[PDB]
């Protein structure tokens, strides 16, 4: 999960 | 499982395999022995490649054995790396035990996931000296499960013990005014 | 098939089966597991007797492994409440709540057979659930332990104490070693 | 087998000095046999009291509750009496008896909580049948309220878990008047 | 079905009307139930008339150890002498309550056996109560030992020698061996 | 459901009072004792009037058989033996102890002999301790059926090796049974 | 079973020297079959038995106890079919007195050869081939002697099964008329 | 149990009451039987009537019942209560003309027959052509008491059939619908 | 089984099992009973996929009866999260939870086949208890129900009222009503 | 399982790692056996790592690990997670003094051995011999690695006792809890 | 799961075999029994000369397929070493003590126990008699063998094995059932 | 888990490795699938090399005659000698496979032993069929018969005997009545 | 139960 989580 | 191919030359992974190379790993269903176990393992493993790179741990469960559980919880504490945790599909009981024992800023709900919690369950037959001892050992478990649930989320303790008497479902919003998860994930 | 048997009273002969039979001369059955309708079905019986003579002695028989512990007790409360004593007579086995019942009987009217064999021990139980929920389980069955082992040490005379360190685990009594204990007060010979 | 006696069988017997019995489960077919012999007795005499037996875990509320409606119908007082327990719709009848004639031997105990129930199905049926059992859960609250003296609150209160109460307990809450002490 | 009988003096199932001639049938295994019953037959019978023979027809393979005792106690405790008669099989506990019969009134018929063993028994759960269990089985197996010597003559030692595996004997076999008195001749 | 008849009995006992005893199917120990009952009761009412054993049985064990074998041979009236449909092992053991010349076969009635069937299972020390007594069993069967058929005993050791069918007629020629009976 | 003036309705046919032959042919129901015409006959020796049959048939040896004592007594036995008589119960149907089977119009019949099966020794198996295959001699033997068919005939029409309305069974000889209102 | 006043079909039966109740099977068809021609001993000209409640069942049991209804001197008058379907429907209709009634809300089904075999196929044929005799004899049987034609019969029972009572009544199943 | 095959590539010769095959074409399967392992399964394959190619579309390919809730959400909130379109078809049937996730997919690109059919209702469940729990659990579902009509409202563009009254009972929907109902786009042709 | 190529246990046995997991049985404990030989060939100087989750389970089982463990030169560091129960509890103090570690929520139980057997009493009492003789053994080799008395030990284990990772350390099971 | 290593990578039992170790673990059955033959037959093989190694953890099992492990032991032309892990009881101690004298051990903690065969059988007396004959020659057999290899008589191997026996480590090497008991 | 081994460098399954010198393993019950698997591997060593012999290590039951007669009918096809080793038991269909092994290349392992008898059976239905297939069963019996009178020396007459019912034989047995022609020794 | 029950 990236934009941030990964 | 489908395979899927790194260019490194190129080789060949198993999409799990493929993630944890990035990683993630992902606890899915049941909360056991065996499958925890596993993460464990995993997140050992990525601790030795990077002792200081985030690793991501994706959570779709409702829970299950609390010691199984806690061997993932005492793991993810021990190690240098931030765990960040995701709540996708739900975490409920030790499920949202895990999610919410994620490195701080870096607990995730996605927006239509839910989380559930409540107190321990268990169960003992025999004597009742024996049962004595089992009923105490149980009123600890939950005390700790408490403390700890108290720590993560910032709540009262006597505000989690109230809350976890009986069954609590938490929408992602919830969770994140409960302080069970930090933000939630959007686009 | 329960034999039948002929009966003489002054109103002619008639006809009962064997356990009617014997109940008419006031000797009750606790026979098996002790649970809910065997239980109820003594008390009834006890009223019964004691109905029909106050005074005269009823006869509990007991071979009985024990079982529910509440079942047991409407049968002691029923014993402690008539008027009658009641005499109890232990034969081939009398353990857990059998032998309470059996150490529950009338002071001095409580026997062994040479051969049968007593057992004591603490309440058995289970609950499944929630930890606030196992815990009102708990706590209410060490009162119910608790209770059984005051009522031990009233009737066999041993202290409290005694009691609670002989019950904790399975304890097997012959029936010298019953009397001694102070569970019987004889052992019945021919 | 049950004994017969001089010809009754037992509880035939003792029926005629119009004891009735409630043991274990409660249930449709055993408790409509308690209503019959409810009816039957005051048929017989509706100016003398009747007494009923229990020694329950309790059962089906619906069952219990025929029980309680007949009790309260019928002009002669219901004397309850508890031998060994009464729990659940065990107690809720025990306490159903009429004022002061309300029972408990010395080593019987009571156990209350509140409606257990289940449904599976579809969301809107899963309401109906929850909103169903919460007004059940209302009603058996109150009646209890009523024949204890206990306000409604604290019988809330006290039967959102299994709660025990030993006889001398059981007194002092108001779910029997006394016990029953050797002739 | 049992069949009914008539006596002109009653209607008697046969089982009944036998036990009205003081006749107890013990058939097949022994357990509390059945045991019981024998028991509740025996006190009867010696209300009737504790002066008079009870006799105890016995076909059984044995079985649990507390409910036969239950009648061994019976037998004994009873005024009424308690003559056995072995049918077909008595074996174990079958054979225990037979050889109790009252000296001299113990029989059996000409092509019945018997087989003779020691207690047979299981406990499952912590050591200490393992323990418990066997010494308690090691002392029932002892008492049985006892009374087997004081109702064949034989001495304890060779009673021990006999029942540590299971023993058969032939009819003239029980009888040379204590066991019973005599074989029941036309 | 027994059929009752009048003289009120059921259809057994009705028979019963002709002295007449059936042994039905398979030989059990309940069965058997009945049958036991059933003679000495015959005996007692009648020493001297014969009694008679309508045989219609697979067979069955053999302890069990002995104990109705005994009591033939001890009681002392004369047992007449009839075999209806089959006598089978046990059955056809019971059949041929009757009294000589009072032993009959159903004109298409059939008998079947053979040896004892056994197990055991546990140590080596146990199973021939119990291999043995089969063993001692199987030799005092063949003794006692050389005895009421004529035969000697090593022809029916040779006979019963195997199972071994025979016919109402054969029955009587290897001296099973006295005779067929006619109409 | 209802009851008459009481009887219960069975008994209460018995009376009138009616026997029912009722769904499985095997040992027990068969030896009361069988009681019931013993008693029947010493009743009265003279007057006619009534056999109602609604079997589809069994076991071979329980059913020729039967057969053996309808051809053993006195008394004719008079056969009735009604619903079905399969099997055996074809076989005992027709083994009714001559003039005196009956069909009920809709009543069938069905008729095949025996059915056995054996697990073991090659030797055993032969003991036991050989043996239902004499079996089948005598129920094709007798079938012809009762239906007036050759041997040959019987033989062919039983190696498979085979149905026969009422009329059917008439014209074949198994039975000797059908049933009808009758005035 | 059953209640005592006799118990209660005893105590019917004394009456001419027969109750037909739930599967048509050998034993339940027997009693009906037995209790027909006890009723035709007692007396011969009087009706006897039968209470229909019932799925239907076994053909033979059922057969069974029907000969019997039709040998006896006694009109046998039938009455539908809450069901007759199949055997149950074809009972029912067997009964004596002009006393076959439907209770207002019982309701009727009528299908061909049930049946099933396994093993070789000649077998296989000597069993179909049987069941299939039955199904044509079935079909004949309710041609004539109905009053339809064989070929609407045939028609009609292919596949289940529902009639509710007015339905039965204008098939010609029963003769009318029993009122106050 | 699943079929072996191979891709030509100028890094040479590559076996793969075909649906590893159709992965690399950016096709994922959505095949039977939704459920948390084959759900994860599709969640893995998605983030995988954006991975590779944050901008090229996905397809998920689906042919199931529906399933668990939770499970089915874990898919949908993938969906909606990664940068990719992702393209839904619907082949034999998309029920319950199986036509959530085909109208979950990118506007405009949302298909039927030709003869495949789609089933919608409202949520399913079941629970055992004090009345208390039960409360808690029944309210929870009814939150469930509220949230999936809000989101079925959302995709298909009728009201919620509309979905409201749709979804109380099972409601078919062939190809054709399906596209009308704006559930999917358009029927895929040829 | 991940893979990582190995999968990752095996990954893990590279770095001298072995996991003991859930019941303690006959092929489970030759496995780690065979792990124990394996790491000792490889280095009989390096430590090893037995990494305890586990109920407990078989004794006889338990103790071919334990003599393994005791045989090898390597020291065998045992770690704690989730919980070491019974046989677990064991295997995790017989690790080498001063490398037995608790994770700091993994909790401890130990008891005397279950068994059970059903025969003739002169067999009984040959089994229940030995349990006994077993059961003395175990609280022997308890106290050994421990540093508690022989009489504490049986005094603490004839019922089940817990004991959290603190306590652990206290009753000298471990040596001390693992921490970030 | 079998772990693997690396030496060509290897499933850990394939590993020990390599240095001439083999497994004999839990139940003694048919197709454990033959898989052990094959690997004893393969050891012999690739070098005759060579020791082998026995390591059994069993509570024994099946007469025959034990007695194929022995013969095939006492054929080969290396000494068979045996090892009892844990446990060995039953057919798992007599091919303990099969193995090459001198070269038997226990560890320390290890127990060991004995009796007489079991079985049972169905049927016809005749049939009875043929099969308890041939149990009661398969104990006779075992007997001797045990005697054979402890140096015990006959009679004590008898009387010892009626029931049941355990012995310790240490007990088990003063019976001759081992040689020695392996330290640290 | 069967153990993987080197081979001069490849890898092979343990049994893998020993087919590849010409031994094949015949392990538990007899039947079809275990049977074909070994007809197999006898075709393809006799194609690998017409010559040399094979070997066949029997530890069995026995099992399935027409899949046991698979396997025979083809060790007598192939041009190769199959030399036959007894090891822990080789009963029924497997001892007769034993002994259908080369003459004079029979073996017994010294603490094997061999069990001996005839077809078992059973059929269900009609009488007709139940001729059918018992007049089958006994030509099996006969042809089973024929054949281990050919194997073993012994005649037809001693067979048919000694058959009749479950016989054992201990190696050195098995030597003397011709199943085997000797016992293997170090 | 009596004295008061009757």
């Amino acid at each position: 999960f990236s934009p941030a989580a990964p | 499982v489908p395979m899927v191919i790194e260019q490194t030359g190129e080789r060949s992974f198993d999409i799990y395999s493929r993630l944890l190379k990035e990683r993630v790993i992902f606890l899915t269903g049941q909360v056991e022995d065996h499958m925890a176990n596993l993460i464990v393992a995993q997140m050992l493993f990525l601790e030795a490649e990077n002792p200081e790179k985030d690793i991501y741990l994706y959570i779709n469960s409702p829970g299950g054995v609390i010691t199984a559980g806690m061997s993932i919880y005492d793991t993810m504490q021990f190690i240098k790396p931030d765990v960040s945790t995701i709540c996708m599909g739900q975490a409920a009981s030790m499920g949202a035990f895990l999610l919410t024992a994620g490195a701080k800023g870096k607990r995730f709900c996605l927006p239509n996931s839910r989380v559930m919690i409540h107190q321990p369950l268990g169960g003992y037959q025999g004597q009742a000296t024996d049962i004595e001892i089992h009923a105490r050992e149980i009123l600890k478990v939950k005390g700790r499960m408490n403390e700890l649930m108290a720590l993560h989320t910032g709540q009262s303790l006597e505000q989690i013990e109230r809350d976890t008497e009986r069954d609590r479902f938490l929408s992602a919003p919830e969770a994140v005014e409960y302080g069970l998860v930090d933000s939630i994930l959007t686009h």
